[PDB]
């Protein structure tokens, strides 16, 4: 009951090829040591069974140094394989960071960030990217994810763990063994000496980076902002972050998203970094009256009080690193949950989404799934004024195909009087 | 509240220091500087190390004994390097080497000394722990031009972003290509030509990547007509040594109405990667002494730092 | 916004040609 | 709420709830039973 071959796509993105499972997984490595640097294959890969939980989650064991994209062909390997080839894309990547341990909040504020993440979540049929771990904002954004997982009949979205391998309680069961591991039980209350941080059993999927080191954290922020990258091209949606509360690693994970262009949106008043983030942007960018007293010492001490750099170099490029990453206006949109609406967190998402690079037709598809038929309408007026006309025509088509399927009847209305032929439209497929 | 808050600012506006009282001493630091021990692009050669409070010379340090190093592409011969045998050239006056005019004074008040046993010149702004001309071509002073293109921040109402009561300035910046850090376009003087072609020079193949048009160039001259020399100082540049250093003149190119700054299509060229818009505050890191040029800006324009 | 920019006009006030490069 | 204090808000919560359900005013018991109030905790004003 094991399968032996995989269909791994190919490079041109069109068609699947058969091929062994041990053929494709040859290019994983693994360190045995800090000081080695070509290291060993891994062999480190299967299902995990996690109590209370119905379905099995597969794990990979991976190096810092290894392709993020054959990781990418391996996750659509076991989604090709277990729901079909017409298995249902992702038209948007939801990454969730923050506080491991430090992630405290009122009940209210909890409720409403999970009840728009909820909702966000099961409009746009998200894959949500978060940490391994089973500790604070990642596990809560699991627990949401178990709740959505008894619905949509069929198919569940996957709610990728990206953890640094090291830290994890099983990690010697998962080295013990042969390469295969199909029913592997996971304790997570069994006393482990050396570590002391398990995985969440909500999450469907898990990528275990290592480096060669034990008890050290932060390891996989780039491999998994380049991941993320790498799964935006491949499928063609936009990828948001979203900072509540987080530590010194969710800084450096802000940073590494808007050097690769993934736009970022912060809740403001939902914690220690994401208010120095938030300052830092309303700083330079915001044009309201109450943020002209903002300065650079008032922001360095809240550097200082929330990250304890200890040292004068450590606070210089921590504080470097947050000015850093609000230098482009368009890649952060702060959220202000405790002054703003309930409701203004997917208009904050989608202004995130339509400020970050990407086709207008898969934007205003986009806009089409959270049901902001505004935003799409002065979209479309900005659209018209500026020119452009091939773009529109070329794309205006298949979101009026989108807008078909998805039963949006006032998109019809709009698609329809922007110069769009009824009968020039065509099918995803070929017949 | 942006009204009241403006006219507010508009109305307002024997020096005693007493901050001895609070920390029990003096500042006693003059911020002496004192290049990083690994020179860049050098494979790994370091200094001799020496401390900030003995870098002036008319302070004794008799345990003075710096490394002389010279990069192998200097020590090839290009163009636009001096030779090895600083003999026969006279510093501090305009000096003609193949009929083409080099500037060769330097700002410091005491000029500089040439010493006796080999001929080469001696930096009158301190020690930095290591002889030999190093990564720079030219003995003596290598001048250096600055180009500060800068417009007012705003936002999409078109109203002036303002911070700490007086308005914000931006500054195109670049990102370098030996040690990815964010500098201000410039670079040294091509022999037969003076600071104001350089200048122009640097901003368009580095910023622009121009090279390796017409009217909006037009535009750009018109950018280019109205520049103030705001200052003529000395870089605190780690590939300085005993016998080469880098003094700057920095070019401040201002557009007021922001017309012309709105034309630029930034693309990283030449010896730069990556060209973009930079907000200018007191906390940015930036290479060499870029960020004393930036305070001499918006000093002179009384603009936000 | 017509205000906004009259004050903004109201409070906005070694040369060098280097239109040859 | 957005200044923080929130050990004194939990520990005086209970009692202000307890005097709105004396003094009839269900505005108040939605309002304060919304801002993090368990409602297993309330405590009588006298030993008995
Ligand atoms: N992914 C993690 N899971 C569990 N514990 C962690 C993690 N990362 C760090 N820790 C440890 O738990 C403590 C709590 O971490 P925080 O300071 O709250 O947040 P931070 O250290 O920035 O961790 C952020 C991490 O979480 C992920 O969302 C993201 O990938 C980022 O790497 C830290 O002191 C750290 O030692
Ligand atoms: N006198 C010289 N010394 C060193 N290199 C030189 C010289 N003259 C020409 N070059 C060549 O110019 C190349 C770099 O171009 P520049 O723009 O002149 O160099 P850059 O480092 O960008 O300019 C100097 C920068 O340092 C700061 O002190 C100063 O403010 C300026 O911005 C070098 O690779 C080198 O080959
Ligand atoms: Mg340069
Ligand atoms: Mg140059
Ligand atoms: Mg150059």
């Amino acid at each position: 009951v094991a399968a032996k071959t995989l269909l791994i796509e190919n490079e041109d993105g069109k068609g699947s090829t058969r091929m062994e499972v041990q053929d494709f997984m040859k290019r994983f490595h693994m360190h045995a040591s800090e000081d080695d640097k070509t290291g060993s294959p891994s062999t480190a890969w299967g299902t995990l069974r996690f109590p209370t939980k119905e379905a099995t989650a597969p794990y990979l064991r991976l190096s810092v140094n290894d392709d993020p994209e054959d990781a990418l062909l391996f996750v659509k390997a076991m989604l090709a394989q277990k729901y079909g080839e017409t298995y249902d894309r992702p038209s948007l990547i939801l990454s969730v960071t923050g506080g491991a341990r430090n992630f405290t909040l009122p009940p209210r504020l909890e409720t409403a960030i999970a009840k728009g993440l909820r909702l966000a979540a099961q409009r746009t049929n998200a894959w949500v990217v978060t940490g391994g771990t089973n500790t604070g904002v990642m596990k809560l954004t699991g627990q949401i994810m178990e709740a959505l997982s008894k619905t949509q009949s069929h198919f569940i979205p996957p709610t990728i763990g990206i953890a640094t391998y090291g830290v994890i309680i099983g990690g010697d069961d998962m080295t013990r063994g042969e390469p295969p591991k199909i029913g592997l039980e996971y304790e997570m209350h069994k006393k482990d000496p050396p570590k002391t941080t398990p995985l969440d059993d909500n999450h469907n999927l898990f990528l275990l980076v290592d480096d060669g080191s034990t008890n050290k954290f932060g390891k996989e922020i780039k491999f998994r902002a380049a991941f993320e990258n790498a799964a935006g091209q491949a499928f063609a949606a936009p990828v948001v972050t979203i900072v509540v509360q987080g530590g010194p690693g969710t800084l450096g994970t802000a940073l590494q998203a808007v050097r690769q262009g993934t736009p970022i949106v912060v809740v403001d008043g939902s914690g220690l970094a994401a208010d120095v983030l938030a300052y830092a942007y309303n700083f330079m960018h915001n044009p309201l009256t109450r943020f002209k007293s903002y300065t650079i010492d008032d922001l360095r001490q809240k550097v200082a009080q929330t990250f304890n750099p200890k040292s004068s170099q450590q606070l210089t490029n921590l504080l470097d690193s947050a000015l850093e990453c609000v230098q482009d206006p368009n890649l952060v949109v702060v959220y202000s949950l405790q002054e703003s609406g309930i409701d203004e967190f997917d208009d904050c998402i989608l202004k995130a989404i339509f400020s970050s690079q990407g086709k207008l037709g898969n934007k205003l598809k986009q806009a089409m799934y959270f049901d902001q038929l505004d935003v799409a309408k002065r979209a479309l007026s900005e659209a018209s004024k500026n020119g452009q006309h091939n773009e529109i025509a070329a794309c205006i088509n298949d979101n009026l195909m989108a807008a078909m399927m998805h039963n949006k009847p006032h998109f019809v209305e709009l698609y329809l009087g922007f110069d769009a032929k009824i009968y020039e439209l065509k099918p995803s497929e070929e017949v | 509240i942006s009204f009241r808050f403006s006219l507010d600012q508009q109305a307002t506006k024997n020096r005693l220091n007493s901050a001895v009282a609070v920390h029990g001493h003096t500042a006693e630091a003059a911020e002496w500087y004192v290049p990083p021990e690994e020179y860049p692009k050098s494979g790994g050669v370091k200094r001799y190390l020496i401390d900030a409070s003995m870098v002036p010379l008319s302070i004794m340090c008799p345990s003075y004994d710096p490394v002389e190093y010279t990069h192998p592409s200097v020590a090839a011969q290009p163009v636009w390097a001096d030779p090895a045998d600083p003999r026969k050239i006279k510093f501090n006056v305009k000096d003609e080497v193949n009929g083409k005019v080099v500037d060769r004074t330097s700002c410091h008040p005491s000029g500089i000394s040439i010493d006796s046993n080999t001929g080469r010149p001696i930096n009158p702004w301190g020690r930095t722990g290591m002889t030999g001309r190093g990564l720079l071509g030219k003995w003596g002073v290598n001048q250096a031009a600055d180009t500060v293109v800068t417009r007012w921040k705003r936002s999409p109402d078109g109203s002036i972003l303002e911070r700490d009561g007086k308005k914000v300035l931006e500054f195109v910046a670049i990102q370098r290509q030996d040690n990815k850090m964010w500098a201000i376009p410039g670079g040294f003087v091509d022999n037969g030509e003076d600071v104001a072609l350089t200048s122009g020079r640097e901003f368009m193949e580095e910023a622009l990547g121009m090279g390796t048009s017409a009217e909006s160039k037009d535009s750009l001259a018109a950018l280019f007509s109205s520049g103030t020399i705001v200052a003529r100082i000395y870089c605190e540049d780690p590939r300085n040594t005993d016998n080469a250093w880098v003094e700057t003149t920095c070019v401040n190119f201002h557009d007021e109405s922001g017309r012309h700054a709105a034309r630029l299509k930034l693309q990283g060229g030449d010896d730069a990667e990556h060209a973009r818009w930079m907000m200018v505050h007191g906390g940015l890191n930036l290479f060499a002494s870029h960020r004393t040029l930036l305070q001499h800006v918006t000093s002179a324009l009384n603009a936000y730092f």
